[PDB]
């Protein structure tokens, strides 16, 4: 798709004219148009947002799971 | 524009309004310079299958002059020669720039490198 | 159901070819470049894709469009 011309396949020169940035120097296209980066982007930051964290055995008492708006109020 | 829609007059205005924006870029001039190359590819095999200066290579060697007093430097000034080698019509222009690497470029380690390089490109050794 | 005004409006973005036609020369380059064409037969632009505004001249003109289009 970034160098697939119709030059290319009728030979008018030697060599094609070249973009400095490529695709895969990029983080690529969202699409695929044959038989996810931002997904698992997705999932890890979702995970460092998680109860369990590094030192959850050392505390010794569980945050509540649940709390009335009333006291948190 | 040039090699899906065959435009060569299109693709030279979005080239010269390029260098406007970016009159400093060596990427844009060593890509302007090949892209006048391949018009006049073009314009040599349009004459086989039935003007002569830019038959012979003039359109792309405006750029050269041009492109080499805006950018003082070496590493383009033998750049622009890579190309050049590469395009197997119009050896003069390759010619042209070869000389002017040495007359004008002096006192640099690099064009007497590559003139040695040049150089070099039981009997057999 | 009746549109005021009655004028029609261009859409609102331009396809590249119809921008082209607006750019004038002022680099040292660009006159050069601008130069040599015009000495010698070469079209600045393409005639099919950039349209102009709406005698022998014209005629040959024309034969250029149908060579250019061939």
């Amino acid at each position: 798709f970034l160098n697939s011309t119709k030059a290319k396949l009728l030979k008018l020169t030697s060599s094609s004219i070249d973009p400095g940035l490529s695709i895969k120097q990029l983080g690529g296209l969202y699409i695929n148009f044959n038989a996810t980066q931002i997904k698992e982007k997705k999932k890890n930051e979702l995970l460092q947002k998680a109860v369990i964290t590094p030192d959850f055995e050392k505390n010794h008492c569980v945050p509540p799971y649940s709390e009335s708006k009333y006291q948190l109020q | 524009e040039m090699e899906d829609r065959l435009s060569s007059e299109s693709a030279r205005q979005l080239f010269l309004r390029a260098l406007r924006f970016h009159p400093e870029c060596p990427k844009l001039y060593k890509e302007y310079f090949r892209m006048e190359l391949m018009h006049a590819e073009k314009l040599r095999k349009e004459k086989e299958e039935f003007s002569e200066e830019i038959l012979k290579g003039e359109l792309a060697w405006i750029i050269y002059k041009n492109s080499v007093s805006i950018i003082k430097g070496a590493e383009f000034h033998v750049s622009l020669l890579s190309i050049a080698q590469l395009f197997d019509f119009a050896k003069d222009l390759q010619k042209e720039i070869y000389d002017d690497l040495q007359a004008l470029h002096t006192d640099d380690p690099l064009t007497w490198d590559y003139v040695a390089r040049r150089e070099l490109e039981q009997a057999k050794a | 159901q009746l549109v005021f005004p009655l004028e029609k409006e261009e859409p609102a973005i331009a396809p590249i070819e119809h921008v082209l036609s607006g750019w004038k020369a002022r680099t040292p380059l660009e006159q050069e470049i601008f130069n040599l064409l015009h000495k010698n037969k070469q079209p600045v632009t393409d005639p099919l894709l950039t349209p102009v505004e709406k005698l022998e001249e014209a005629k040959m003109r024309r034969a250029e469009l149908q060579r250019a289009r061939a």
